[PDB]
This record gives structure tokens, sequence and C-alpha cells, in this order.
């Protein structure tokens, strides 16, 4: 009795749960800003940097760090010191 | 929060509108006492009026300079313009001063008022002079009421009575003058 | 379940309250004065419900020493 | 297009019908002098017209910061009003919403020397709305990142499942700040919407528009 | 106590509300106590008014 | 097996009447059941605090400690409180071990 | 950075007047739970004048607090 | 900078007048909740001395908030 | 600088002067609460007893605020 | 000149003995509005042991008050 | 290491505020008891009434411990 | 000068004891307005009661004055 | 050694909160006697709400004692 | 000696409950050995407070 | 100097344990000499807090 | 003159104690005029137990007076 009809239909979202994330996505997306670590450079210094001077030793920390401030890429040796 | 306007005065008129016409109106106890509460006056500076009662006896009706009465919270003492005040008293003494000379019942517990004319109405139920108790007795009961306490809990009060009355009546017969 | 003194809250009313506790007086009284309080102390009075009209069922009371200090 | 099917008597169809009507409850109509009949029944409903929604917003602000809240106490989770713009703009956003609707009684025109006083205090209760709800969610999680790093210092030293009366005694002071964080949780958005209905139930108040010509008796 | 005996003092305060209540709960309980205590005083004095009588 | 409709049987048994709180007896030491779960609760941090710690032990603690040590290491990497210092001396540690 | 160390002694010193605010919250909490045993009947209001009275009592905490993070990190 | 270290160690003791405000609101709020505990009746009179005693117990408050705001930025 | 900078941190740690007055106002005014809770009829000359106890508190708050503009600007 | 920098740190310091003295002014005015609202024929009487205990409990505030400008201008 | 120094003496006399939370919750868990011993019917909402009081004045027992952590680690 | 300079610090610390004695005595005066409410025909020998324990709270506050004179002068 | 001087003299001010609940400790432990003299029929219960208030008025005590903990041994 | 100004909050929390014990045998005397018996429970749980403020005043003397 | 504000609380917790000797006393005066047979008793134990923090400030001064 | 500038602002911080014992005279002498306003029959013999209360916390403003002079000439 009515038992077996709400089970045929099994699990929903809520109903405009697109909207709320299409919301925040597209709020942590459309930041009109560089992507939390890194800055945007020419095109010229992109198509002439290597992809592992591009990395920062910041942005690759390590997985489970056996010393606190490890990282895993190593970055350009060329600094401004 | 004013829907009656009741009164003596109010029962009188509409009384004479539901009953015959040959009864005249019944008594009412506002008829009998002279003395109010509100009606200013009744304090005369020094000595002030203390009605101490019982249900079978008036005990004082004259007036007197202190009295000390067993309040629940502890022994206060009045003095002519106090402030209104209901009491509700332990079994303890009332101690009625008229000066040098002062007179003690111990009471068994029961109201007293202060009126805002400054007219005291101590009303007890037994409230005899410790003239008249005997110091032996009292702890004999006392501890029988010590002893005694089941899971009535109709008794739990009674004996809860028993016992803080006796107390209070073993330090009283102590300091005597 | 009531709230309230130690009385009301064992469902003992006031006026059994302070009576328990003028009947405790009476008896450490002294002996000229103890006897003739037992005089104000006794209870002699019977009640009967009327349910219907003329109907019966009562309660006697031929007490002496005063108002019951047990459960009503 | 074809909406779904909903029990009757569902139990989250039960806890939002409590809910919503015990935020209703916070900012009650009042009662009218006339008796309330076909003559004063528009007049119920100008009322009901003129009076915010405060029913709707505080469990709104009810349901989505105990949602907020309680994200932070699943694990691999942190909450959301944990956040200093996230907490304090949902306090602001009442502030705003209380002042947008007291500006309105009037004709958005803002309202000697006590008026700078009286603005003062109430401005702060912008920043006091959503500050308290901040520091609640970021107090509560810090001190348990400062003693879960003093409970893990013991069987870093000492053994592993060794020396297990030192750690026992820090393992429940632990889990007991948990169970007060689920507390916080609840209470902190209970707080926020109480006084959301009370900020805005502040300028909650019109004219009843009533009978102006009757016939009495 | 209060089912109609404060109702009726409270008339733009209150009459009784001159009084400090000493009572150890509520000036509800000890008005309580007290009407109780009217009652079987001015019981008393009826049934002995009236045996009098 | 259906995937979804297995388990869900075995963790309804493992649920409900699955209780180690009476087929482990545990009732001659326990006063309630309300304070087996109070300290059913206690035992599953201390056992998760000692596994998630040993699970990778030679780590450096991000924590502090109170000026203890674990074993004997005592001079190490691992106890050194200072980090870009013990960084060097892990690396050392690294290719030895 | 003499000024950087006393931040942190004068935020330290300006987070005192939470022990003011603890204190009279207590007071106050004391007091419903003293006001609810006399008369239950308003128990439902006195949490009403409670939680009024918290949310401007804490308004004060908060007052404390600001100056914290003012000090601290400007 | 020894001035400039000074106004942040100074107005930190400077806001710890909000710590007896703190405590004296919640005296004047914890005797709301026992006064409208009494008589409920004036209940709605009640608040309104307490909102008025609130305002005039925060201008002590935001009198030391001014002496922070003084010292600090003036 | 060093006498520029006790003209801070003496004048804030004179401004602690507001906490027992932000304390003393708050019994005040919650003896106001109290005492108009016992007979309303007095709840308008009890007011003008709070007053006549805020003005004469305060007094201590403008002894210690002169005092505050006389470290810091005399 | 650190004789006269000591002076606006210990005159600050020394001021804070108004905290007590208007946390005194508030029980004693407090105590007033409850003890005129409990009887109200003496309230004019009572106003006399107030002002009496003002301004007596203020010749502790006069006291402070010395030694401030006795640190400062002596 | 002026700094690292001054953050150890900051905090130490950041905690104590809590004090005055530990005042304020022996007040108001004294009034459990007062409260309980009035009408023992109510006395499992009094509990609630306290454990309501506990959790928002614990929270200004956190408060404080927050600014002591912001100051000691950050 | 670090002495003469440490009679000026030393003695402000040394006058906070009127802060103690400020807030006793508003309790002794706000009792005795409590006091002089209940049986106002004692009311002039409360007063009698009231300036013995003012001239004994006194006492002790001259005995603080005399110890703001005897670092700064003796 | 400024930093081992200053845990010393940090954790030392850091104690000062244990005031607190001492003094928290006392009001609701003679709040036991008051609702114990009172009732002396639920004095068995008042204990079961007084060790209660003593295990949550203690873990201010556990949270000042860690702060001396964590300043002295981080 | 900063310290060890945690001992006033102890000095002035037994003065309030060994206050509370004189108003509470004054009501009824008769409970008087059993309040003690939450006096001095009450004196023993706040010395607690009393030797951990000075346990650390002899750990940061002697430790 | 310090040390000795310990003796505040001290101080301020006599002044309430003395004036409810005061009050308890005028609450029933047959039990009068009784209550300070607890006052002396309580007095007893916050004098205890009065000498450690006097034993503070002799084993600051002279240890 | 380190020695002797310390004993100066030593002894200023060692009189503070008499802030405590001078509000317990207040309390004190607050309630023998509250309790000599409840039965003054009594009158006689409270002050009997003021006195010798009064003598008895003096007994901590002389050891409070001992070690002000025990660090200034010894």
């Amino acid at each position: 009795s009515y038992s077996a009809y709400f089970a045929k239909a099994g699990f929903q979202f809520p109903a405009g749960l697109s909207a709320l994330v299409a919301g925040i996505v597209a709020l942590n997306v459309c930041t009109g800003r560089p992507t939390k670590g890194t800055k945007e450079i020419s095109n010229a210094e992109y198509n002439a940097t290597p992809i592992g001077y591009l990395q920062s030793p910041d942005q690759h920390p390590t997985a489970f760090p056996k010393v606190p401030g490890m990282k895993d890429v190593h970055g350009s040796p060329h600094h401004h010191h | 929060e004013a829907a009656a306007p009741a009164g003596p005065k109010e029962f009188t008129e509409v009384w004479n509108k539901k009953a015959p016409s040959t009864l005249i109106v019944p008594e009412f106890p506002s008829n009998y006492t002279a003395v109010k509460a509100v009606g200013e006056g009744q304090v005369h500076g020094d000595a002030f009026p203390v009605n101490f009662y019982t249900p079978h006896s008036i005990l004082s009706q004259a007036q007197k300079d202190t009295v000390v009465l067993p309040g629940v919270d502890g022994y206060f003492g009045v003095k002519a313009s106090h402030v209104p005040t209901i009491a509700q008293l332990k079994p303890g003494v009332v101690e009625l001063h008229s000066g040098a000379e002062s007179e003690k019942f111990f009471v068994s517990g029961g109201f007293a008022f202060v009126h805002p004319n400054g007219v005291t109405d101590i009303c007890v139920l037994e409230a005899a002079t410790l003239d008249q108790v005997d110091p032996a007795a009292v702890k004999s009961a006392l501890a029988a009421a010590s002893a005694a306490q089941p899971t009535d809990e109709f008794e739990q009060a009674a004996n809860r009575a028993a016992i803080e009355l006796y107390s209070a009546l073993e330090s009283a017969v102590e300091a005597k003058a | 379940a009531p709230s309230g003194p130690f009385y009301r809250v064992a469902g003992m009313s006031y006026l059994r309250y302070s009576n328990i506790c003028a009947d405790l007086l009476r008896n450490v009284l002294k002996e000229p004065f103890k006897a003739k309080a037992q005089a104000r102390q006794a209870i002699h009075f019977r009640q009967a419900p009327y349910v219907d009209g003329k109907a019966g069922a009562s309660k006697v009371y031929e007490l002496e020493n005063g108002i019951p200090k047990t459960a009503n | 297009s074809s909406v779904r099917d909903v029990k009757t008597g569902s139990l989250p169809t039960n806890f939002l019908t409590g809910v919503y009507r015990f935020w209703r409850s916070q900012n009650p109509a009042e009662k009218p002098h006339d008796p309330v009949n076909d003559r004063l029944l528009p007049a119920v409903v100008d009322a009901s017209d003129k009076r915010a929604s405060i029913g709707t917003w505080a469990t709104t602000f009810f349901c989505t910061i105990i949602s907020c809240n309680l994200l932070g106490l699943m694990p691999f989770n942190e909450a959301p009003t944990s956040g200093l713009g996230f907490a304090t703009g949902l306090g602001v956003s009442v502030w705003a919403t209380a002042t947008i609707l007291g500006l309105s009684k009037t004709g958005f025109k803002f309202p000697f020397i006590f008026v700078p006083l009286e603005t003062i205090s109430y401005t702060f209760r912008a920043v006091s709305l959503g500050v308290r709800l901040w520091v609640n969610m970021l107090a509560g999680h810090t001190l348990l990142h400062i003693l879960t790093g003093m409970a893990l210092a013991l069987p870093f030293s000492l053994g592993f499942f060794s020396m297990v009366p030192a750690t026992f005694g820090v393992c429940c002071l632990l889990s007991a700040l948990v169970g007060l964080e689920y507390l916080v949780a609840v209470l902190q958005s209970g707080v926020f919407s109480i006084l959301s209905t009370v900020y805005v139930g502040e300028f909650n108040h019109d004219k009843f528009i009533g009978p102006a010509a009757k016939i009495v008796k | 106590p209060d089912l109609l005996e404060k109702q009726l003092e409270d008339v733009t305060g209150n009459s009784l509300d001159a009084y400090d209540i000493e009572a150890s709960h509520e000036r509800s309980d000890v008005l309580r106590d007290l009407t109780e205590f009217h009652l079987g005083v001015t019981l008393y004095n009826a049934m002995l008014e009236n045996n009098c009588s | 097996m259906a995937v979804t409709s297995f388990l869900g049987k075995a963790f309804e048994k493992y649920f409900y009447d699955f209780s180690a709180y009476e087929q482990f007896g545990l009732n001659r030491f326990l006063s309630s059941k309300g304070q087996y779960v109070a300290l059913r609760h206690v035992g599953f941090v201390m056992v998760g605090v000692n596994v998630l710690l040993a699970a990778n032990f030679p780590f450096n603690p991000p924590f502090p400690t109170i000026g203890m040590c674990p074993a004997g290491w005592e001079g190490t990497w691992v106890c050194q409180a200072d980090k870009a210092k013990a960084l060097e001396m892990y690396k050392e540690w690294k290719k030895s071990n | 950075s003499v000024l950087a160390a006393s931040k942190m002694v004068g935020a330290g010193c300006a987070t005192i007047a939470l022990a003011g605010v603890g204190a009279g919250l207590g007071v106050m909490f004391g007091s419903l739970i003293n006001g609810a045993a006399r008369n239950p009947n308003i128990a439902k209001q006195l949490v009403g004048y409670a939680l009024l009275g918290f949310a401007l009592t804490e308004s004060i905490a908060l007052f404390s607090l600001l100056v914290v993070f003012l000090i601290l990190f400007a």
C-alpha cells in the first residue's frame, strides 16, 4: 500500500542542484585573476621556458612529507638572489 | 485586567436586582474591622499597633515598639514605619517588646503581615509562651523524630516539620534571662 | 509534581502542615496547660459526598490527639 | 517539467515544517482591536503583505548555516562558515536586509550628538553578527588542531599502543571537544537566525489600515 | 490564590506589590498557602459565629 | 552478487545484531552500554592515532613535540626542531638508508 | 622588530576584556536558570531575554576582539 | 619606532575597560530575567528599562573605544 | 622618543578606570529592573533615581577621561 | 627623560583606582533603587543617605586623583 | 629574538581572560544547584539551560584561546 | 635617574589599592540604603554603623596613602 | 637567553586564569550548601550537579594549564 | 611572583563557600553536619586549583 | 611585590565570610556561637592560602 | 641603584593587596548594617562579631604591610 511506489524512484538530487553547482563553480573559475600561486607571463617567456622551470617549488608540496616543507619539484635554479 | 469591579458597596446595588426586595443585604467582614492597610495614619511615632492573633485567642492588640518575628529567612525585627511585608514565619519565638519589658511567645509557624499603615498582624496557630513549655519532653520526641524516617513521602514533610520545630524549640529555652 | 515548599511538593496542604506544627507544640506544653490545649486539638465531625442529590457515602472522625500526621 | 512525487509525512517535510513554523513564530502578527471577519480580512491580508518574510529568511539562514557548520564536523571537510568572507558576508547581508527594510518604511532617506552613538552601536551589529559566527567556527577548530598536535606528541615519542593512560586522557579530551563543536555548530546557527529575526523584526511594523467607516450596533 | 485573587488587585500596577514577600518560594506560592489559611480561618469563625447564633 | 544488495545486507547484520559488547562477554568489566560506547569511541581515536603515526613513522613532526624523541634517534633528522636543518639531514640519511 | 614584538604583547593585554564578558555572561545565564526555576511558565520568554542579552554582551567581546585584530594585523 | 611600539601596547591596556562593561551588562541583563520572572505583566516595560541601561553602559564601552581609536590613529 | 611613547601606554592603562564604571552602571541599571519589577507604580520615579545614579557614576568616568586627555595632551 | 616619562606611566596606572570607585557608586546608587522601590515613603530620606554615600565614596576618588596630580605636577 | 620572546609573554597575558569565564561558569553552575533546589521537577530542564549556557560561555573560553594561538603560532 | 623614575611608577601601582576601598565603600553605603529602607526608625543607628565602618574602611585607604608617600618621599 | 626568560614570565601570568576557576568553584560549591540547607531531601542530586559543574569549570583549568604546558614545554 | 596571583581567586573562592556555610547552618542547624561534608569536599576540590597554581610555581622555579 | 597581591583575594574572601557571620547571627542568635565555630574553621582554611602566598614571598626572597 | 629602583616599584605592587582587604571591610561592614537593620535587638552582638571580624581581616592587611616594609627596608 504505496510503500512500493516510493521504492521505485530511487535517489534524486534536490530539484535545482545543478544551478548551485554551476554557481559555485562559476565563482571559483571566473575569478578574474591568475590561479593562486601562478603569475601571467608573456608568450615569449612561456615558449622559451622549460616546464620544469615554469613550476615553482611552493606549488608542489610533497604528498606525505617526511620533513615539513618538502617539495616535489625544484624549479628554476636561476634565482635573482 | 479589571474585569470585575467588585467590593462590598457594589454587591449591595446588584443584589437588589436578583434577590427579593424583602431581604436586606448580607453583612460582610469589612463591616466589622475599622483598621485598614492603605489607610494613612496609625503609626504615632515610636510605638506601632501589633495585632498578634491565634485562632483561639487574641494574644495582643495594644501597641509595641519592636517585634522580633521568626521569619523563614531568619529572625527579623519590625520598627514603626517598617516596609510592607508578607512574612511566612518558621516555628520560632515572637518577641513583643514594649520598652524595657518584653514578652516571648514561641509560635508554631504562620504568617505575619506588616501593612502600609504600620500595622503588624501576626497570625499564628499555636502561640505558647515559653513559661508553659517544658524542656524535658521536647528532646524526648525529637530523638524519636530523629529516628523514624520511612519512605512515606507524606511523612517526609511531617517528620521534617517535626524536626525543625523541636530544634528551634531546643535552642530557644537555653538563652532565657 | 507540585512545585513549592516541602509540604506542598509532598502533596500536603498548608493547613495540614500548619496544624501538624500546631499539634506538636501542644505535646510539649506544661501539664496545667497541656490538657486544656488538648481541648482545642480534638477533631470530631463527619462528612458525606452528595454525587447525585440524595445518595450517601461518608468519613467520620473521632480524633483526639490532633490532625493526622500520616498520609490522607 | 514533471515534478517529483512526495510522500506525505516524510521526515524532512516534518522537520522543515517545524523549523519554518518556529522562525515564523518569532515575529508574530499583532491582534487588531476589531474582530477579524470579512470586514477586517483585507486589512489582515494587507498587514501580511507589508510584513517582511522573516519566517522564510530566518529559515534560509538557519538551514544554510547549520548545513555549513556541520560540514566542519564531517571528516575530510571544513566548514564554509569558518571563512571570513563567508561567515561575515552572511552577517552583513542580514544587517543590510534589516536596514533596507527600515529605509523603505519611508522613502529611502537615511536617518543631536546622540544619533552618532545610536548609529555606531547599530552599525556594529553588522560586524558582530558575522564575526560571532566566524570566530566560533574558527576558534573551535583551531583549538582542536593544537590539541591534536599535543596528543600526537605522546605516541610519536613513546610507544605505539604503549604508555596508554597518558594518551587516553587526552584522546578523551579531544573527543569531548569535537562533541562541544557539535553543540556550537547547532547553537551558532540558531543564534545567527534568532538575531536575524530580532534585527529585521525591528522595522517590521506598519499601520493597520482597518475600517474607516462603520455601522455600529 | 491567582485564579482570581491577584487578578483583582492589579489595577494600574498592583495592590499586593506593596508588600515585600518573605517566603521560601514565590509570591504565587505563598498566596496558595495564604488563602487556604484564609479559608480555614473564616470557616472556623463561621461555624463558631453560627453556633453561638 | 548484486553489488548494492549483498553487503547492504551484510552491513545491516554487522550494524544491528553483531555486538561485541555481548558476543565478547564484556558485561563482566563494563557497567552500562552507554560507557562501552564512550570508550569504544576513545578506543577508536587511540587506535586511529596509533595507525596514522605508525603507517609512516620516520617523519619529522609538524606538530610541536614537547622535548621528547621517539626511540634511538635523539639527534637525527626525526627529532630536529629546525626544519630546513632536518631536510638536509634526511637527504643524507636517505642515501644510507 | 620592537613594533612586531609590541603587537604580540599589546594584543594579549587587549584580550583581557573577555574575562569580564565571560563573567557577565554567566551572571546572566545563571539568572535564566533561577528565573525559570521561579516560574517555568515563561521559560520560553526568558530564553528570549537571555539571548537578547547574550547578543549585546558578547558584542562587547567582539569589540575586544576587533581591537585584537586591529593591533595584530593593522 | 618606540612611539609606534607603545601605541600597540597602550591600546591593549586601554580596551580592558570593556571587561567591566562586559560584566556589568550581564548583571543588568541578568536582572532583566529575574525581574521579568517576578511579574511577566510588565515584561514589555522592563526591556525598555534594559535597553536604556544598555545604551548608557555601552557609552562607557564606546568612550574607551574612543581612547583606543585616539591612541592608535591619533 | 621614550617620553612621547609613555603618553600612549600611560593614558592607555589610565582608562581601565572605566571598567568598574561600566560594572557599576550595570549593577545600578540592574537594580532599576528588579526595583521596577517589584512595583511598577514607582517605575517612573526610580528612573529619575537611575539617572541621578547614572550622571553621578559617569562623573568617575569623566574624572578618568580628563586624565587621559591630561596625560595625552598636557 | 625617563623621569618625566615614568610620570606618564605612573599616573596612568594610578587612576585605575577609579575603577572600584565607579563600581562602588553603582552598587550604592543601585541599592537606592531597590531601597526606594520597597518603601517610596522614605525615598526622599534615602537620597539623603546616597548623597551621604556619594560624597564619602568620592573621598576615595579624590584621594586617588590627588596622587594623579601629585605624580604629574609634583 | 625580541619577537618570539614577546609571543610567550603576550599569549600568557592573553589567557588571563580564562579567569572571568571560569568565574562566570561558577556563578551559572551554582544557579543550577540553587534552581534545582527550588523546584526539582524542572531539574531536567535547568540542566538544559545550563548546558546551553555552558556552550555559549565556553565560546568566550575559546575566543580567548584563539588569540592565545594566533599570538603563539601565527 | 632610574631610581627617581621608579618612585613614580611604583606610586601609581601603589594607589590601585584605592580601587577596592572605593568598591567596598559603595557596598557599605549601598547596604545602609537597603538597611534604612527596611525599618527607617533605625536609620540613624545604621548611620552610626556606616561611619563606624567607613572610618575603618578608610583605615586601610590611608595605609595605602601612607605607602604612596613612603615610597615617593621616603 | 631572552626566549627562555620570557617563557617563565609568560607562563607565570598565564596561570592567573586559575584565579577565576578558583573563585568560580567557590560560588558553585557555596551554592551547594545554600542549596542543601533549603531542602536536604534533594542534596544527593545536587551533588550530581555540583560535580558536573565542577567537571566543566575545570575544563578551563585544563585549558589554562595547557597554555602553561605549551608556553613552557612550544 | 606573578604566577601566585592565582591564589587570590582561591582566597576569594573559599571565603564565599565558607560564607555560605555560616548562612547555610543558620537556616537549619540540624543539617550542619552534612553541610561541612559539602563544605570540606568543596574545599578540597578548590584546593586542587590551589595546588595547580602551586605546582607550576614549583615548576617555574624548580624545573 | 607581585607575589603578595594574592593577599587581596584572601582579604576579600575573609570580608565575605565574616560578613556572613553577621548575617548568620542576626538570622538566629541562638546558634550564634556555633556559627563562629564554623567561621574560625573556615578562617583557618582560608588563611592557609594566605600563608601559601607568604610561603612564596619568602621562598622568592630568601631561597 | 637598580635594586634601589626595584624596591620602589616592587613595594607599590606589594600594596595592591590593600584593595582586597579594602573591599572585604566594605562587604563585612555592609552586612553589619543589613544585620542590624533586620533585628536591631542583636545590634550590639553583631559589632562583637564585626570588630572580631575586622581585626582578623586586618591580619591579611598587616601581612601585606609586612612585605611592603620587608622589601623596602630589608
